Parts: structure tokens; C-alpha cells; sequence
């Protein structure tokens, strides 16, 4: 056939993947992996505030792709995501994840990111301060963690359902 | 325990106690669950009880870690009442309990803190 | 970006393999059977078989569960008990289960040998080999075998990664 | 309570009942704990001990689902216990119902009857 196992674990190497997970999303299948990231860092003895910014984000994004399904009616089945936790050479983690969107959907989310990304510590404060009381909390505290601005990125189809694609480097 | 609220903790939401009698509102753990006003709508209630009459003081104490961003309003929620209470010249009080290696639970408490201003404390323990 | 469009290549060498869920990390206990229950529900999703929902199920549980035993045996811990497992579904219909580890270089030698020796043999003598072993492959890997419908393949590259493939 | 068994069931553990008085030990559920022996370890020690006593019949009542290599295993030792007190002629029985869907447990259950030689029934049920 087609799978070719080795051939993935190679690619999770070049990317300096340690955990990485890709279909159906629930509610304890969150947890449980983010037991393991805990873990993880743990192991690789992180710093404790940079232990809880790794984990705060992948929670967020994780669970920002289940109140999309949710909205979306999606069900148990539906509610598929693609999530990925690499650490760079300097040490730094990397948190991404993908989902299916509408495409509309998708468009409206690359531009709220593409507005994030350049706002400096101060800016995203008052915006994340101002949404306490378009982009919400949940990408704001992701964009105030990361240490290089937000990046997304859309792969379109004529399905009208487009892969939507999120990275965060802390 | 009738007029009490004690709730379990688990891997994702705090535990909790509601002391009535003592005027006490105490929470522990982390705090992530995916519909939060599930686990605080309860918590809410009896805050709002408690603040509705008398005069006797409500204080929180929380050793409260990781809160994702639907627990963060639901604690938005809870500190708008002592607030209002609070200009209404009703004493309350809050104590953020903290690992002084940790400074994220120190920072998202004195996020908190701004928007209150009543006698809110941030305490850090040698672990 | 670098890392948004990686993700991207990930999730459609995916869809080309029509990987219905996989896993690459530390592999705990709990996390074995909650990715047990996702598979589960794909199962009655796609309404598979009664018998066959359970033969994807079992394969999966045992090929899973012969790397913590194996990573148990050589000391390892949650760290180091690491894996990568795929479920995927050919154009025909029949389900893919396929699981990675790495070992030392001489039980993935002795490994890839065993599974060999098994592969090719028909259900009545891994039925009996089987039965043999209710009282060097075992009831794990004889099982996997069993409930296959096609003889199980293995690989070795280079600690050493093997990877072991099951079609149900 | 005091000489019974009682073994509430999770995701992949098995419920268990032993009740003395009756002579009945009855599972339900799939089993696929990654160390078998920390589960039935106490089921065993109960089966060895309401054999080595009395003549009362023992019987179990299966309605056991998924099992992996470790529970076949440790299923199997059940088993023989059942089987060496029947040969010096204790009544032993065992029932094992399964949805008639689902051809694999009566397969798996069928496998572990041809080792035994005391009354085995497999009940299929809509
Ligand atoms: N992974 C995702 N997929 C699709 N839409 C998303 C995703 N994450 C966020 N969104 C959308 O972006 C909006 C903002 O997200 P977020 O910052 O978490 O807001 P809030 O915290 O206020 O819910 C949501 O209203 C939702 O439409
Ligand atoms: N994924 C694996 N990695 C390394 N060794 C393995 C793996 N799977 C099986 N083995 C080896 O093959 C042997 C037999 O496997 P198995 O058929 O499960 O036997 P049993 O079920 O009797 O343990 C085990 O002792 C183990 O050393
Ligand atoms: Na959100
Ligand atoms: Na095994």
C-alpha cells in the first residue's frame, strides 16, 4: 500500500517533532496528550513558566478547534485535528495545529492573525484586556506567549472547506 | 454542609469549598475544562448568595495554577461580584497563593487584580 | 510559516495514505486506550463488523501493548517508551494497522526473523502454535497473525526502528 | 460481604462478582489491562479458595468481551483450577453469553472449552 511508517518517523526527526497526533479530537484525548507534553516538559526540565506557556497554548489551540466543531455542529466523528509539538535547536517549543474550516471561516481567521502578529507586548495586553471585558482571548494569550509572531497559513479546495494551519513558537 | 459547596478536583477542573459559615471560598488546581460556566455557574450562584445580604465578609483563597480562557471569565465573573459588593460597602477580601517559581500564576493574578479594588493579595511560597 | 506549511504536508501525505489516526511519542497506558476509544468510534462510524470492529481493536491493543511490554523489559521509562502507530484503510476496505519502536539492534534482528517464520504459515498452524503457547513468537504476535488477512510484514532500520504492519 | 468479591468495572477491566454463599463468580465487560495479575491476582486466590473447600458446585457466569494475551492467560489458569477440581469430582459449570453478532467471543470462548471437560455453555443472545 501507501503507509510508510518509517518514512514518517523520519519527517517527525527532521522536524525535531516530539509528540504529534492526527485524528478525531475529543475531550479526554485532549488531556491525556497533554498529559504526555507535561510530562515532556518535565523531562526536559523546563523552566515552570515555560512549562505552563507550552501547555497553556497547545490547551487553547486544541481547544479552540473543538468550539469550532462544536459551532459547526461537527460531531464525535467530524471533529478531526492535526496537532504537533516540535522543540527548535535553540530550545524554543513550537505548537501546531490543523482542522478543517469553511472556507469563509478560514479567510477570517488568517487576517484576525495577520492583524495579531505585528501588535508589540503592550498592544496585545490591551486588546487581551479589552476582550476581558476578530480575535479573542484565546489567540491574543497564544500571541502573548509566543516569542515570534503568530503565523497561519489556508489551503483552499473547491470542497468549500479549506486546512486551516496555526503555529506558536514559545 | 447544606448551605456548603465542596467539589471534588480533578485532572482538569479545581476543587472547591464553599465555607457559609465562614466566609470562605477556597479553590485549588489547575482549570481547564472545555465548557467552564459547567463547573463555575454553581460557584457563581453562591457567590451571588452570599453576596446578596448581610453584612458578614466573603473571602477567596486560591492556589489556582493553569486557567484556560473560558475559566478566566468565569473568574471575571466571580471578581465582578466581589467587586460590586465591594463598592457597595461590603468587606471582602482575596489571596492568590503562588509558587515563587512560577511567575505566570503571579502575573495572570495581578491581571486579575487590576480590575479590583478591593484588598487582593499575592503570596509566594518556597516550595 | 515554515512550520504552518509542514503541517499542511503532514495532513495530506496523510489523506494519501488514507491514515484514519496516528501517533508518534511517548505511549503511557491511558493514553494506549483513550486513542483506543477514538479508533472504537471510528469503527461504528464507519459501521464496521461486529468481528472485525474487535480484530482492529485487538491488533491494535496488542502490537501497542508488546511495545510497553518490551519497554518495561529494557528498563525504559514514560520518557523513553516511545512509538509511532497508524491506522489506515485501503481502497478495498480492510484496515491497516501498523506500529514502530525502536529496539536494540539484535531483538529487532531476532524480531524481523520470528515474524519471517510466522508470516506464511496458515490458520490451522498458527491456530496450533497458538494453542502451543497457551501452555521466539508468542500469543501476542500469533494473535496479530490470527486475525490478519494477510501475512504480517516487518521491517528493521539501522537502536534500531522496527515497524510491524497488519492487514485485517 | 466478608468472604464475597466485588470488583467494580472501568474502561478496561472487567466487573467482577464473587458471591460465596452461591457458589457463583460471574465478569462482565472487555479486558485489557497491561498487567492481568494486579486484576484477577484476587480472583484466582478466590477460585483456589472456594475449591479447596466444601463440595458446594461453583459456576461461572461469563459475559466477558475483548480480552488481550494477558487476560486469556490468566483466564486460563481460572480455568484449570475449574478443570483439576472437576476431575476429582467437584461440580463446576460455566456460562459464557455473548451477542450473536459478534462471532469472535464465542470463537474465543469456544477456544478455552476444548481444554475444560466440565459442563461449558456458550449462550448466544439479540
Ligand atoms: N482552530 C480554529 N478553527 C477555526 N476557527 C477558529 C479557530 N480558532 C479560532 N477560531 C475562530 O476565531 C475566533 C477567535 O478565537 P479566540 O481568540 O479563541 O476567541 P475567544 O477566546 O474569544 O473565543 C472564534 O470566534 C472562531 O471563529
Ligand atoms: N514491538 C516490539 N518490539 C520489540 N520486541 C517485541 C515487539 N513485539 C514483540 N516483541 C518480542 O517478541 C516476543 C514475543 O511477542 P508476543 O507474540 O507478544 O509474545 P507473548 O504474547 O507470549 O508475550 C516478546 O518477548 C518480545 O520480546
Ligand atoms: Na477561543
Ligand atoms: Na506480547
Amino acid at each position: 500500500e501507501t503507509l510508510d511508517l518509517l518514512a514518517m518517523r523520519e519527517s517527525y526527526t527532521r522536524q525535531r517533532i516530539l509528540l504529534c497526533f492526527n485524528g478525531p479530537i475529543s475531550r479526554s484525548l485532549i488531556e491525556e496528550i497533554g498529559h504526555a507534553l507535561r510530562n515532556y516538559l518535565h523531562a526536559e526540565q523546563a523552566k515552570p513558566s515555560e512549562a505552563m506557556d507550552v501547555f497553556a497554548v497547545y490547551i487553547e489551540m486544541t481547544q479552540n478547534i473543538r468550539h469550532y466543531a462544536n459551532l459547526k455542529g461537527y460531531g464525535e466523528h467530524e471533529a478531526a485535528a492535526t496537532v504537533a509539538i516540535a522543540r527548535n535547536e535553540d530550545g524554543h517549543y513550537v505548537v501546531s495545529a490543523g482542522n478543517l474550516v469553511e472556507r469563509d471561516d478560514g479567510q477570517s481567521l488568517v487576517r484576525s492573525i495577520q492583524a495579531i502578529a505585528n501588535l508589540d507586548k503592550a498592544a496585545l495586553k490591551a486588546a487581551y484586556k479589552e476582550q476581558l471585558r476578530g480575535a479573542g482571548l484565546g489567540l491574543l494569550d497564544i500571541a502573548r506567549k509566543s516569542s515570534e509572531p503568530l503565523a497561519a497559513s489556508l489551503k483552499e479546495q473547491p470542497d468549500g472547506r479549506a486546512f486551516f494551519s496555526l503555529r506558536a513558537v514559545i | 454542609s447544606m448551605s456548603d459547596l465542596h467539589i471534588p478536583g480533578t485532572q482538569s477542573t479545581p476543587a472547591i469549598q464553599g465555607d457559609w459559615q465562614a466566609g470562605r471560598l477556597s479553590m485549588q488546581g489547575d482549570s481547564y475544562p472545555e465548557n467552564s460556566y459547567e463547573l463555575f455557574g454553581q460557584v457563581i450562584d453562591w457567590v451571588e448568595r452570599f453576596l446578596a445580604d448581610g453584612q458578614r465578609p466573603l473571602e477567596l483563597d486560591l492556589r489556582l495554577l493553569y486557567l484556560n480562557t473560558s475559566s478566566i471569565k468565569a473568574m471575571m465573573d466571580i471578581l465582578d461580584l466581589l467587586e460590586e459588593a465591594h463598592q457597595g460597602g461590603r468587606p471582602v477580601s482575596l489571596r492568590w497563593h503562588y509558587d515563587r517559581r512560577n511567575e505566570r500564576v503571579a502575573e495572570l493574578a495581578e491581571e486579575f487584580r487590576e480590575d479590583c479594588s478591593f484588598p487582593f493579595a499575592i503570596q509566594a511560597h518556597d516550595e
